[PDB]
């Protein structure tokens, strides 16, 4: 059907230019009107503007003015998101969504696309198992997981099983550290009697460091 | 420069009854205003257009209205376990301005939880840390207490916890403390417990275990 698929997290100095993409895959019309759109992590949304692929006049929203410009793609129908002049302020989550009201009735968000405006540099996590104890069995039922620690960049995607897995999953938000650092726990609850050789896999990705690791989880 | 509000930093209802939110602002604008929900670490989603409908949306289970200086988004629970938070944007013209917004506070019954305690990796002593984690699985409500104790002594701001956004299905809670210090203070002990004192229990259950079995 429709996608709206845009590209992974990146991380820049402060005084950096980036130009964002987010896909059409489904929608090749030219009548859909994509709109930006910034999330801090601090819960609070803004409207950055819009565009129409026929005489896109929406470039700009009053408070950012000069910060950013958008600009399309004949290729791909990509929309470009041009930002420069970056700063801290700029750090949020951004999205792109479809939606012709007066041709269709539905629409659809893109992944989304996270920016980090600090002095750090890149650093994959480090992933150290959790294996079940005869403790961690509670009325013939154990539990399981890992831990990441230490990645600078926010985005850590935690699969496992390769995406096939979802029951009883338990993703805890990026604590940070004392270190500066975040960290982070993916457990999951499974019974006693997988301990026949019934393997699971933190199948975790960290995509701005490219650091890709499954490890896998056994007792002891 | 049009504004708008929604009044409610916080919501919290229980699990059938309804709920109606309210949203204002500084103009008057009718069959315009939309509405989404941001599902919890999930892209926000289409919940409403000109205070009509949505495509793919409940039958009914949420309703609102209001244009002017007032609106408001009455929800009622009849099949709802949805827990997320929701905005009201002023689509009629720009900047297209949108509002505060209000999390939902799903009450349901107290849950006890379940306890299961972790050692260190192995392949974490390598690096002379210790991370130890002990963990709650699924419970209500949020206030509770943990304590740290290693062959009975005490330990303090040595030790971080993380708690989870709520559950879809069960309005469960799960958190997660993590004690950590040098490989060197975790090898000079043999015993490790974690006390937790949840508003939901009657005595605080300590549980612990030995190193090297």
């Amino acid at each position: 059907e429709v996608q709206l698929q845009q590209s992974g997290a990146e991380l820049v100095k402060p005084g950096a230019s980036v130009k964002l993409s987010c896909t059409a895959s489904g929608f090749n019309i030219k009548d859909t009107y994509i709109y930006w759109v910034r999330q801090r992590p601090e819960q609070g949304l803004e409207w950055i503007g819009r565009i129409d692929p026929a005489n896109g006049n929406t470039k700009y929203d009053p408070k950012v003015q000069g910060k950013a410009t958008i600009t399309a793609d004949t290729s791909s129908n990509t929309a470009y998101l041009q930002l420069s002049s970056l700063t801290f302020e700029d750090t949020a989550v951004y999205y792109c969504a479809l939606e012709h009201g007066y041709y269709d009735v539905m629409d659809y968000w893109g992944q989304g696309t996270s920016v980090t405006v600090s002095s750090a540099s890149t650093k994959g996590p480090s992933v150290f198992p959790l294996a079940p104890s005869s403790k961690s069995t509670s009325g013939g039922t154990a539990a399981l997981g890992c831990l990441v620690k230490d990645y600078f960049p926010e985005p850590v995607t935690v699969s496992w099983n390769s995406g096939a897995l979802t029951s009883g999953v338990h993703t805890f938000p990026a604590v940070l550290q004392s270190s500066g650092l975040y960290s982070l726990s993916s457990v999951v609850t499974v019974p006693s009697s997988s301990l026949g050789t019934q393997t699971y896999i933190c199948n975790v990705n960290h995509k701005p460091s490219n650091t890709k690791v499954d490890k896998r989880v056994e007792p002891k | 420069d049009i504004v708008m509000t929604q009044s409610q930093k916080f919501m919290s209802t229980s699990v059938g009854d309804r709920v109606s939110v309210t949203c204002k602002a500084s103009q008057n604008v009718d069959t315009n205003v939309a509405w989404y929900q941001k599902k919890p670490g999930q892209s926000p989603k289409a919940l409403i257009y000109s205070a009509s409908y949505r495509y793919s949306g409940v039958p009914d289970r949420f309703t609102g209205s209001g244009s002017g200086t007032d609106f408001t988004l009455t929800i009622s629970n009849v099949q709802s376990e949805d827990l997320a938070e929701y905005f009201c944007q002023q689509y009629n013209s720009y900047p297209y301005t949108f509002g505060g917004g209000t999390k939902l506070e799903i009450k349901r019954t107290v849950a006890a939880p379940s306890v299961f305690i972790f050692p260190p990796s192995d392949e974490q002593l390598k690096s002379g840390t210790a991370s130890v984690v002990c963990l709650l699985n699924n419970f209500y409500p949020r206030e509770a207490k943990v304590q740290w104790k290693v062959d009975n002594a005490l330990q303090s701001g040595n030790s971080q916890e993380s708690v989870t956004e709520q559950d879809s299905k069960d309005s469960t809670y799960s958190l997660s403390s993590t004690l950590t210090l040098s490989k060197a203070d975790y090898e000079k002990h043999k015993v490790y417990a974690c006390e937790v004192t949840h508003q939901g229990l009657s005595s605080p259950v300590t549980k612990s275990f030995n190193r090297g079995e």
